[PDB]
DNA sequence: ACGTCCGCCCGTTGTTTCTGTTCTT
DNA sequence: AAGAACAGAAACAACGGGCGGAACTATGCCGGACGT
RNA sequence: UUUGGCAUAGUUCC
């Protein structure tokens, strides 16, 4: 039983590319076939929009609970 | 309270100097002058004036008990810069407090008492002139008033 | 005048009728709009030297889930309550099997009687309550939000479907006015009902501490 | 300042001889009455004169006896009662004077 | 020309004076642009610090640093600020007869059917009788909403902020599948009411199934559903918009989108928002108004600068100037030399033969049917002051024997004679100085008429649409009246709510602490909230009424006023290190 | 050639004052 | 019908902290006397 | 390839 919204909000989006983009810098596979991309920003977003970057977002409520999303279940707005 | 309000206003006197206030009368007689007459003499000019007249009063109800020069040279120096443990110094503090400090403009010899009463007395004239809403009070921005 | 005497002190009987109906004690509608003439037929037209004496107008009206569980409105003739005053109420209260009762007070209480109201709390409850006060009704003014009290079950259940603590919740002093028109001790929770510009409506809570 | 109401009471007991009882009867109703403050039936006698005296030179005494019973029961005191006696006879003489019965 | 009115434009040039007199004025602007910028910083740095710390949790509730509940719904709603747009309600001014005919949808004429409606749709409605309950329904649905709208806002005011443009949707809808207005549609009623039904479904501020959260929920989306009922009605989509079969689709699609991105994302930082927000307006920023008013509401005093009390009449009063005027005396203070001319102390020991010549007829009566002291205290009441109020020298006369009791003694002319003469005697502790304490007390306490510290009262008609009464009449419309409204100087709220023939439910001040100490909390916080409301559109500029709520919430969350001072902010039972920063930093970390 | 002595606001806390209670005579 | 000790609440006076944001130049000054 | 500070005055921008 999860209530959190199933969108992921803007601020889950900007961590998430920054540290994915940190991740594949730091030479790590990628999750997609580049079609000719370089930059780890450009290639994070592009994970993003295949919903293939491997991260599970930890929430948590203010009574102490928490919630693991993945980013391949949330709902991506923008 | 009964009394304050029966009085209404009193006319008081900041001397440099000197610990807290005095009440006009005190340094009047204390420049050396008894009679209320004489007083009136030094501040109200016009005696035809009843609405003055009433209105200097309430200061006057203070000499009820001070009616004497060396009396109110007491009570004047007893609030010095370091109050004495005599009374001869204290009385000759008030003197020189009177003949140095207040109004030095006027003057500082032995006999400038005779117009530092006249003096005091046009400060006081005023202040009734401008509690009678008959001269308009200054303004501290007029540049007349300003070196 | 005697005029104005009777109007305050039909003012003041309104006042509380409207403030027991709100408790949910059993007040009908006949005692709750009763007009300025009915009030001066039933109980003198005339005060001063009249049969309403502030006496005679004590109401005493059971609650409706327990007629047992009953209220005085008590009217002392006193402009200034005392210790001896508030020990014949209590006597009172005590002889007829009463619990709680307000007291009406011309002017004011001394703080001693005051302390003797207190102490007494486990025993009996009584609330003062000024002349001036009840003139109005501040539970009709427009900047009041409805205001519910809400029993022990509703706010366990409130508590256990927001994950709440007592303590994270909005507060409201047991000084308040509407507090003390409710009567409510520390511990309960009140439920404010108001509509919103942005929503439509809101429904707030607040902790009485 | 409340200080005021403490000096005045006291200047007023330094204003003692005891307060002069009620004495009963007279035409005037409830005449025999202590009720109404510091009044007397004398006072009563000349205010019921009064009222007489004007609604003859107007025009009989039950109706000066109504006038001085009606303002002794509405007024505070018995001295503010006579002073409104002599109020509704100077108003008589308003009457009298625009020829008014 | 002499006061500095300057007949010449810049092109024809000032005279010597005139330029003077410009100068004199741009000296003004200059020192208020310099001046204001301090305080304005002050005020904003304040409000930051105060709210700095509230968020939006995942809970979807706004908590500060504490977990401590400011509001259920960040914004009453749920919704963030920059997605929502103006609207109107369209269902709350109409009156009943226009709101019938414009809601209704008369399936009964059939010839607006045909020309509608397709026929294959006609007939069915025609044959039908599930049909027609369900738009029957649909209707009263309607009237319960706008009952309800009416409710929320009185005064009449349609204009309103909701997330989702629907007419401007409706109008995209039909540019982008070509539909043509001038023919017959094939939308049938029953599909537009059941997929409005359908689609309020999908949007869920206040998730659960609880009736507490259901609750919750109806009471989140209350207006904009009321809205969406209002727009999508079946007649109007018939007569106005005639959509079709997958252009409503499309447009359930639409709204569902749009109002579920315009959402409040968890993690926002409301407080800071809300604090710049209010913060930002105030460098462009017979009452005060501007940057001092909105300093006093912030740090809240109890003693205002301008302290003032809107009063509204019941009844007549409110109408006719009779009562107005005769409430006006009953509100303003007044004591004796308000009203007297004249007085003076006198020495006449006679009864009979009095020094002054004028008392001596009623004198010589009130003495001849009957110790005392031979002093007196005769006053002289101007004639024009006495006759203003309404006044009676009965009742002077009754108010100094309540005052000082029966041991004076008091005789008073009538204002027959053209001198109003009144008389007091006495019936250490020496007579003159008694006496002059006696006209002293009895000229600056006597407190004739009037309520204390309720100085000067005004009375004018009003001018505006909020401080006149509106009213709905028999027909269903809305129509403003022009009542008496009183405007005073001084604050003193509970003797004015208790008077008679005075409005005890629209009667305000503007005194924080005072509404505070009258009628509690909750009205303390409608009541700033109003108060800053008032001092921000004064300008004409606009706030969003998110950031409001959410600063009073803040202000007033705990039980008791919060000034956004060193004193409130320290109240608060959070770490020492949260203080400490902010207009005390070694006395909170020594005390802690 | 170094080393010794000499301009405005308003929250706290104090001081002082003014009534109420209870016991005794 | 009177008197005293104690205690709760309040009016006035004195005290202390608080008062915009950035940025760029320049100029004066950082203790004094002494002789064994 | 290494790092003085205190005060006062003037000026720029809202």
């Amino acid at each position: 039983k999860r209530i959190t919204t199933p969108y992921m909000t803007k601020y889950e989006r900007a961590r998430v590319l920054g540290t994915r983009a940190l991740q594949i810098a730091m030479c790590a596979p990628v999750m997609v076939e580049l079609e000719g991309e370089t930059d780890p920003l450009l290639i994070a977003m592009k994970e993003l929009k295949a919903r293939k970057i491997p991260i599970i977002i930890r929430r948590y409520l203010p009574d102490g609970s928490y919630e693991d999303w993945g980013v391949d279940e949330l709902i991506i707005t923008d | 309270g009964a009394k304050k309000s029966a009085i209404g206003q009193r006319i008081v006197a900041t001397l440099p100097y000197i610990k807290q206030e005095v009440p006009i009368i005190i340094v009047f007689r204390a420049l050396g002058f008894v009679s209320d007459r004489d007083i009136l003499e030094h501040i109200i000019y016009d005696f035809e004036d009843p609405e003055m007249m009433e209105m200097v009063k309430p200061s006057l109800d203070e000499a009820f008990v001070i009616q004497e020069q060396n009396v109110a040279l007491n009570f004047i120096g007893s609030r010095g810069a370091k109050p004495g443990v005599t009374k001869e110094k204290r009385i000759k503090y008030a003197k020189e407090v009177l003949q140095k400090e207040m109004l030095p403009h006027v003057g500082v010899s032995d006999f400038c008492e005779t117009k530092k009463a006249y003096f005091l007395g046009y400060m006081v004239h005023r202040l009734l002139l401008a509690a009678l809403g008959r001269r308009e009070l200054d303004d501290r921005d007029h540049y007349g008033n300003k070196r | 005048d005697d005029e104005e005497e009777t109007y305050r002190l039909w003012k003041i009987r309104k006042t509380i009728m409207q403030l027991c109906h709100d408790r949910g004690y059993l007040v009908t509608q006949d005692g709750l709009d009763q007009t300025l003439e009915e009030f001066k037929a039933q109980f003198g037209g005339k005060p001063s030297e009249g049969r309403p004496r502030r006496t005679d107008l004590t109401v005493l009206v059971a609650h409706n889930d327990d007629p047992t569980d009953q209220m005085f409105v008590f009217f002392p003739e006193e402009p200034k309550v005392g210790i001896k005053t508030i020990k014949v109420y209590c006597q009172r209260m005590q002889e007829e099997n009463i619990t709680r009762a307000l007291i009406v007070v011309q002017q004011g209480m001394t703080p001693s009687a005051k302390q003797s109201l207190v102490d007494m709390a486990p025993k009996y409850i009584l609330e003062q309550f000024l002349q001036q006060e009840l003139l109005i009704n501040i539970t009709e003014h427009e900047l009041v939000p409805e205001h519910v009290v809400m029993t022990k079950e509703e706010v366990t259940e409130l508590l256990a479907r927001y994950k709440l603590r007592e303590n994270q919740l909005p507060r409201i002093q047991a000084g308040d006015p509407v507090a003390r028109y409710f009567g409510i001790k520390r511990g309960q929770v009140v439920k404010i009902i108001r509509p919103s510009e942005t929503a439509g409506r809101y429904i707030t809570y607040r902790l009485v501490q | 300042k409340r200080e005021w109401n403490l000096f005045y009471q006291k200047q007023m007991q330094l204003r003692d001889p005891k307060i002069e009882e009620f004495v009963p009867p007279c035409p005037l109703k409830e005449a025999s009455s202590r009720r109404i403050p510091r009044l007397t039936v004398k006072a009563r006698e000349h205010c019921l004169r009064l009222l007489e005296e004007a609604l003859s030179s107007n025009r009989l005494r039950a109706k000066a006896v109504e006038l001085e019973h009606e303002t002794f029961r509405n007024a505070k005191v018995a001295n503010l009662y006579k002073a409104s006696v002599l109020k509704k006879v100077a108003d008589i003489h308003r009457a009298s004077k625009d020829g008014q019965p | 020309e002499s006061r500095g009115f300057v007949e010449n434009s810049y092109l024809a040039g000032l005279t010597p004076t005139e330029f003077f007199f410009h100068a004199m004025g741009g000296r003004e602007g200059l020192i208020d642009t310099a001046v204001k910028t301090a305080e304005t910083g002050y005020i904003q740095r304040r409000l930051i610090k105060s709210m700095e710390s509230v968020m939006v949790k995942y809970d979807a509730t706004v908590r500060n640093s504490i977990n401590q509940v400011v509001q259920l719904r960040y914004g009453e709603d749920g919704l963030a600020g920059e997605s929502v747009e103006f609207q109107n309600l369209a269902t709350l001014k109409p009156s009943n007869k226009a709101f019938e005919k414009k809601f209704r949808f008369d399936y009964t004429n059939e010839r607006a059917l045909r020309r509608t409606l397709q026929e294959d749709l006609v007939k069915d409605v025609l044959s039908n009788a599930h049909i027609q309950n369900e738009l029957e329904r649909e209707f009263e649905r309607m009237r319960e909403d706008r009952e309800v709208l009416r409710v929320i806002f009185p005064t009449g005011d349609s204009k309103v902020v909701l997330p989702c443009n629907l007419l401007r949707m409706i109008w995209n809808a039909q540019k982008i599948f070509h539909i043509n207005p001038r023919l017959p549609s094939d939308l049938h009623p029953i599909k537009v009411v059941e997929g409005v039904k359908e689609l309020s479904k999908k949007l869920v501020i206040v998730n659960g199934d609880d009736p507490l959260s259901r609750q919750a929920q109806e009471n989140a989306t209350l207006l904009f559903n009321i809205h969406l009922r209002s727009t999508l009605c079946s007649r109007r989509m018939a007569e106005e918009f005639r959509l079709s079969g997958e252009a409503f689709d499309w447009l359930l699609g639409e709204i569902e989108s749009k109002f579920n991105q315009a959402i409040a994302h968890p993690g926002e930082m409301v407080g800071a928002l809300a604090a710049q927000s209010l913060g930002e307006p105030a460098t462009q920023m017979n009452v005060t108004l501007g940057v001092p008013r909105l300093k006093e509401l912030i740090n809240i005093s109890k003693k205002p600068k301008t302290p003032s009390l809107t009063v509204f009449l019941l009844g007549q009063s409110a109408r006719d100037a009779e009562r107005a005027k005769d409430i006006l005396c009953r509100l303003e203070h007044t004591t004796l030399r308000k009203v007297t001319a004249n007085t003076a102390i006198y020495y006449d020991p006679n009864p009979q033969s009095t020094v002054v010549a004028e008392d001596q007829e009623w004198v010589n009566v009130y003495y001849e049917m009957p110790r005392i002291s031979p002093w007196l205290l005769r006053v002289e009441l101007d004639r024009k002051h006495m006759t203003d109020r309404k006044l009676t020298m009965e009742q002077i006369a009754e108010k100094i024997n309540a005052g000082f009791g029966d041991d004076l003694n008091c005789i008073f002319n009538d204002d027959n004679a053209e001198k109003l003469v009144l008389r007091i005697r006495i019936m250490k502790m020496d007579d003159d100085v008694f006496l002059r304490c006696i006209e002293s007390n009895m000229l600056t306490d006597m407190t004739l008429q009037g309520i204390e510290q309720i100085s000067k009262v005004y009375m004018h008609l009003p001018q505006t649409d909020n401080k006149k009464k509106i009213i709905i009449t028999e027909d269903g419309e809305f129509k403003a009246l022009q009542e008496w409204i009183l405007e005073t100087d001084g604050v003193s709220l509970m003797r004015v709510l208790s008077e008679k023939d005075v409005d005890p439910v629209r009667t305000t001040s503007n005194d924080i602490v005072e509404i505070f100490t009258v009628l509690g909390i909750e009205a303390v916080r409608k009541a700033l909230e109003r108060e800053l409301y008032h001092v921000i559109s004064f300008d004409g500029s606009y706030v969003n009424y998110r950031h409001l709520a959410l600063l009073c919430d803040t202000m007033t969350c705990r039980g008791h006023l919060m000034a956004i001072t060193r004193h409130g902010v320290n109240r608060q039972d959070t770490g020492p290190l949260m203080k400490c920063s902010f207009e005390e930093t070694v006395d909170v970390l020594m005390e802690a």
